[PDB]
């Protein structure tokens, strides 16, 4: 029988206002024989309509995927009102429902400090710039790298941790051959969370 | 004030 | 019918010479009618006959949990022995299998570096000690603190993370009330891991 999976916005959508957040509301397993379902969706309980059914989708094993989505605001969605996603169908003896908000709680302004690589990591080909974010809730945040206006690829970024204070942290490290760190470059850490000042803080990093 | 992320605007205040 | 799940031992038990790694075979969702399971255990094909059942324990949703544990040498298992678990169940069309051994691959060896707290961290109550562990497979590893010859218990490690060299890397982060840093006490981070001399190495950091 169908089934239902309904996925948030992606947080940097939901921080920066040139983006376009929505949330997605997906029934898979629709039968050939029965492929109609109804969508009804809330916010906070009330009932609204401005969502789109995105094209139909027929799966390798004779089944189709039905996609609801539902755009959202940003401040609705850093305010923490809750989205429900509503599905009936005939192959479905009672309606499904589902919902989705923002982690409840108190946010809390990561604190983020950047780290140089070890002395004695001086030795290897590249070297390793660290970026510390601790203390942030709720744990969507983005993290980016860059250099003299340009993105930096070379990186990978920790999953938040849950500390024993009830915030997140992380670590974020930027791998970069040994001769750009000498050479002096400025590389900065870029963090985006709802509950650092405009979103978006930027801490820099250079050989001393 | 407004932040911008590699030229593209986060949030202003 | 029942559920297998077979789990490896734990990175620090492998690790230390003093510890016994077991594999542990554990059966899910056996029924009352038919509670009894059978366990065969192959080590490379070869089938072993020393496992022990533990005690049967109802899970009062109408099911047993019943559990074969097999003690493992440290070498078997680090030289990525594969270790086989046969379970046959009245319930059961026909016998599950499931296999577990290390990941495969060269083990590298991590390499550890302690990173002291940022200047900015440091009119705040605590400060962050980072033990940055990388370069290291497979991804079994055990890391912790201390100072002056005591554990120090007040830290959090991250997951380990794939890196872009197919090896991986984690970051363990030990909180200290900043006086304690300030007075240039010596705080070391421990990290166990099999390409490492002696399975082993510690790291320290201080003012
Ligand atoms: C018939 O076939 C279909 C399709 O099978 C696919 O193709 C085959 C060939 C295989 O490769 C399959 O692996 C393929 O999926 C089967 O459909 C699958 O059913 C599963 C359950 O039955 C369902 O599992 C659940 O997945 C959740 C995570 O889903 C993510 O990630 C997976 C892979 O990582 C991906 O396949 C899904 O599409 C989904 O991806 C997300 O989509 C959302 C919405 O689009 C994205 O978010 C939006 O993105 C847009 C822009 O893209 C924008 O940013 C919006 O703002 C935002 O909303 C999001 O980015 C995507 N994520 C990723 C990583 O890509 C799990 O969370 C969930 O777990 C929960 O439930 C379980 C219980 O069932 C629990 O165990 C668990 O703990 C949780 O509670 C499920 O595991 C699969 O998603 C689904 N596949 C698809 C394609 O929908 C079908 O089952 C099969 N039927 C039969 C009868 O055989
Ligand atoms: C009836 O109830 C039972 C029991 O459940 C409990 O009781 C009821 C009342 C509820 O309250 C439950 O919440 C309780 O758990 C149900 O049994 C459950 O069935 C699930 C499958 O249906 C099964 O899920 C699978 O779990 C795997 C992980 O299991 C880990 O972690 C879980 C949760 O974190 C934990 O509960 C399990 O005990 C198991 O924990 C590990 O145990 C091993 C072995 O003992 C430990 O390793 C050993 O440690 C010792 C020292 O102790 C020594 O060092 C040894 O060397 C070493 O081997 C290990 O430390 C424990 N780890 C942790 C983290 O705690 C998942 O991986 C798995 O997913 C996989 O399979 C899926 C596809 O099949 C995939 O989707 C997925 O990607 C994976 O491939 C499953 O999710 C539960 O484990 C199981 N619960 C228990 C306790 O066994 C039963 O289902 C239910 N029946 C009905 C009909 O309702």
């Amino acid at each position: 029988g169908p089934s239902v999976f309904l996925f948030p916005p992606k947080p940097k959508d939901t921080l920066m206002i040139s983006r376009t957040p929505e949330v997605t509301c997906v029934v898979v397993d629709v039968s050939h024989e029965d492929p109609e379902v109804k969508f009804n969706w809330y916010v906070d309980g009330v009932e609204v309509h401005n969502a789109k059914t995105k094209p139909r989708e027929e799966q390798y094993n004779s089944t189709y995927r039905v996609v609801s989505v539902l755009t959202v605001l940003h401040q609705d969605w850093l305010n923490g009102k809750e989205y429900k996603c509503k599905v009936s169908n005939k192959a479905l003896p009672a309606p499904i429902e589902k919902t989705i908000s923002k982690a409840k709680g108190q946010p809390r302004e990561p604190q983020v400090y950047t780290l140089p690589p070890s002395r004695e990591e001086m030795t290897k080909n590249q070297v390793s710039l660290w970026c510390l974010v601790k203390g942030f809730y709720p744990s969507d945040i983005a993290v980016e790298w860059e250099s003299n206006g340009q993105p930096e690829n070379n990186y990978k970024t920790t999953p938040p941790v849950l500390d024993s204070d009830g915030s997140f942290f992380l670590y974020s490290k930027l791998t970069v051959d040994k001769s750009r760190w000498q050479q002096g470059n400025v590389f900065s850490c870029s963090v985006m969370h709802e509950a650092l000042h405009n979103h978006y803080t930027q801490k820099s990093l250079s050989l001393s | 004030d407004c932040a911008w992320h590699l030229g593209e605007l986060v949030w202003c205040t």
